[PDB]
């Protein structure tokens, strides 16, 4: 009855420590340099492949924060307002999350997908016999791709923002090109408005990626499996990146 | 199944196109609209300091 | 009853799987399809008057075209059907009594009292009485299949089709499952279709065979028959041999 | 070579005059033929299981948007903002969108694979072998109860996200709570503002169940389907609500 | 199992509530009723508003 959360929260908490073991394995060692320089390659269904959903979701979320800005400061200081309200939204909070959950998903779930079909064909096992250690050949690039890939994407995610909110809040809406830019350039200091972004970003695509290898390098070999291991990867990164978030927010302007 | 996929074909040219006109009328609530007869005038000023296109 | 397919074609996926097949569903006896994996063997039962739409040829039960003709007819005639579909399924959102059940409610209108009563008879014809209200997800793999099969003589059909039930197993469940077609066979009047690749089971079990390769019927008989003539394709086929018509890619140089 | 794309556009453009009439052919008031006691169990799947999830993402926003907030206000002098802020932003921009994100999102991947599992194992195609056609049984309490879950959570989420925000942005850091409760009312009303949150999410419902039915659902028996439907109807559930989300805006508040 | 869903669901429902009036609260506006309309003139009226006091 009862004793079955009771069951269910010590298993789940008994693989975050596995989870934890696997990390120190994958980032602690990793001579084999020589098969590195594939890492490349796999950048391409990470990084590569990513670029249009990031784009268009940089548009609209640009376009959006200048009407809806518009609207309310209209009433308070449009002039000197839309330039320091957008561009400090999109490197402060939006570009490190919005970029973030949409990463979660594309990347996301379809890494894990593919390392969950490594697994369940058995393919990734008969490395074993090879004397292939699979973590160097198959999660190591893979862990990378996801570091170097995300924050890339979280720079141009803000770069589209910053293009949507000027063309709506300065060319269609009657604002000064002057104040907007002198503006910005007098509230957004890269030390650390841009840094801090740059931090975040790096943080998130560090704990999502984990996550998403580790829950496709799944224990029990059943198809019903792959979909749950899709599901939570999708579950579990976005929440940790709302929880990280708010606490390294907290104390970069606080 | 040769029969079926032209109508699919058919349908998306029209829900595209409907959304398409969609997009393009409903944000005219805001921006590209005159909401005037339209009817112009000129003036001339001596000193115009601090006006705005789009003034009242 | 007898069911014919005449002249069947059908193109999926821009290829004919089928072309003008034709075949006689002898009535009460059991009829088995035998051929190469890969070439249609599920699309062919599903063509025989199911939910697949054939481009030329007609389907007839009891000599009526089922095209068209009408639809309060095709509703009832539906529940002379019942089929385990490849690995078989069970609905896994119902206890064992509903997925046996379930049917029932497609044709008739009955007292939770005879609904109940029909369920425990048909698990205990294939040895299931007593597991009516564990989920059929706990079940071990024998037992996923016999509920299926009690589920598709749920309503008394005529026509029980085998849609491929020898193809990958443990011989322990071969022995029941041939033993359960054969008990049901005559315990209901059946005619029964068997299609699988396990041709040393077919062999013995059907009472006539069709050998079915790349859209066409290569060979007919009953087991004996086909046996006696040996066209390449059917002689390789039906024993196993390496060598017939098939390939290998090579050329030295 | 250049022709890949061009048979790619012209598939998936097909598709969505598939899924087009399928919409048509489930949305009929048919279902009535049956019970609804299906549709109260269905709702337990795409609705309740789901209220942790948003229930703690309310909450981090909150208290993000508090510190925020804060960090900025304490630059004009004006603390009575918060209150204003707060309530703006949850109810125009943000329930509306990390809601339905988060949502669909889970309940949508969730809902995805499930009809595309039944369609893999067999399971529908029995149905229709019996009589029962699956629209009915199967394809619409899905779509119904995700069409009343997701607009029940939105409201749920920016009622979190303005406590959380009261919470840290008045009881911690010192504003006079009068200021808080008076900037709501001054000038964000519940006939107006609440009510435009509330249109959004229907059509943002609308969007995501409809995709994540179709995405499952249509689609012949490839064993890698799965996972490969899973994805992208994470990703097309959220283009679709960013791009709505932008041209609802732009009227509801132009 | 179908009677758990039953006996929860009903959380979201009462849930549903709590938060809903506390919305209402929170951004409650202006009730009118038995109201009138009265018509005057003016000279001059720059800058008043559609939604004036
Ligand atoms: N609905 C569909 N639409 C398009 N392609 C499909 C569909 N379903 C399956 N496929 C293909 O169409 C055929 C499905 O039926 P079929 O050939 O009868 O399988 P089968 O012979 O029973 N398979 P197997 O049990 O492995 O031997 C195969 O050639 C598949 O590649």
């Amino acid at each position: 009855t009862i004793a079955w959360l009771g069951r269910l929260v010590i298993e789940r908490i008994r693989g975050i420590g596995v989870a934890a073991l696997m990390l120190l394995q994958i980032i602690f060692s990793l001579p084999s340099a020589g098969g590195f320089g594939r890492f490349v390659y796999q950048m391409h269904r990470v990084g590569v492949m990513s670029l249009l959903i990031i784009t268009v979701s940089g548009l609209f979320i640009g376009l959006v924060l200048g009407l809806q800005g518009y609207s309310i400061l209209v009433n308070v200081g449009s002039e000197s307002m839309l330039g320091t309200m957008v561009s400090l939204t999109l490197l402060r909070e939006l570009a490190p999350v919005v970029a973030a959950l949409l990463f979660a998903g594309r990347a996301g779930s379809a890494l894990t997908a593919e390392i969950g079909s490594m697994k369940q064909s058995e393919q990734l096992a008969s490395m074993e016999m090879i004397g292939v250690d699979p973590l160097k050949q198959i999660v190591s690039p893979r862990l990378w791709a996801g570091i170097v890939s995300l924050p890339m994407l979280t720079v141009i995610f803000a770069a589209i923002g910053i293009v949507g909110g000027k063309l709506v809040g300065v060319d269609f809406l009657g604002v000064d090109e002057g104040s907007f830019w002198s503006g910005m350039q007098n509230n957004v200091q890269f030390g650390h408005d841009v840094v801090n972004g740059i931090i975040k970003s790096i943080v998130f695509a560090l704990l999502c990626t984990w996550i998403a290898v580790f829950q496709g390098y799944a224990c029990d070999p059943t198809p019903e499996g792959i979909a749950t291991a899709m599901t939570r990867t999708v579950v579990y990164s976005s929440l940790c990146v709302l929880g990280f978030d708010f606490v390294l927010t907290a104390v970069m302007f606080g | 199944k040769s029969r079926t996929s032209e109508l699919a074909v058919g349908i998306f040219v029209i829900i595209f196109g409907i959304a398409l006109f969609f997009l393009a009328m409903k944000v005219s609530g805001l921006v590209g609209t005159n909401l005037s007869d339209g009817y112009t005038m000129k003036a001339q000023f001596d000193n115009v300091n601090g006006l705005k296109p789009r003034a009242k | 009853s007898l069911i014919e397919v005449k002249n069947l074609s059908f193109n999926r996926g821009e290829r004919v799987i089928y072309d003008n097949i034709s075949l006689n569903i002898r009535r009460g006896q059991i009829t088995a399809i035998m051929g190469p994996s890969g070439t249609g063997k599920t699309t062919l039962l599903r063509l025989i008057g199911g939910q697949l739409v054939p481009d030329q040829g007609e389907v007839l039960l009891d000599g009526k075209d089922i095209a068209q003709m009408s639809r309060q007819e095709l509703f009832a005639a539906r529940a002379r059907m019942g089929m385990l579909f490849q690995s078989g399924a069970l609905f896994t959102d119902m206890s064992v009594y509903e997925n046996v059940a379930f049917p029932i409610r497609a044709h008739t209108k009955l007292s939770e009292n005879l609904i109940a009563e029909l369920v425990a008879l048909k698990l205990e014809s294939v040895g299931l009485r007593g597991t009516e209200q564990l989920m059929p997800t706990e079940l071990s793999g024998g037992m996923n299949r016999r509920v299926a099969l009690a589920r598709a003589i749920a309503l008394d059909p005529d026509l029980i089709m085998y849609d491929e039930p020898f193809a990958g197993q443990d011989p322990i469940v071969k022995g029941v499952l041939t033993r359960l077609i054969r008990s049901l066979r005559e315990a209901l009047d059946l005619t029964t279709i068997i299609v699988s690749h396990d041709v040393p089971e077919t062999l013995s079990i059907a009472d006539y065979i069709y050998v079915v390769a790349e859209g066409k019927i290569q060979g007919e008989g009953t087991p004996e028959e086909l046996q006696a003539y040996a066209s390449p394709f059917v002689k390789q086929f039906l024993t196993g041999s390496a060598e017939g018509p098939v390939e290998y890619q090579f050329s030295h140089q």
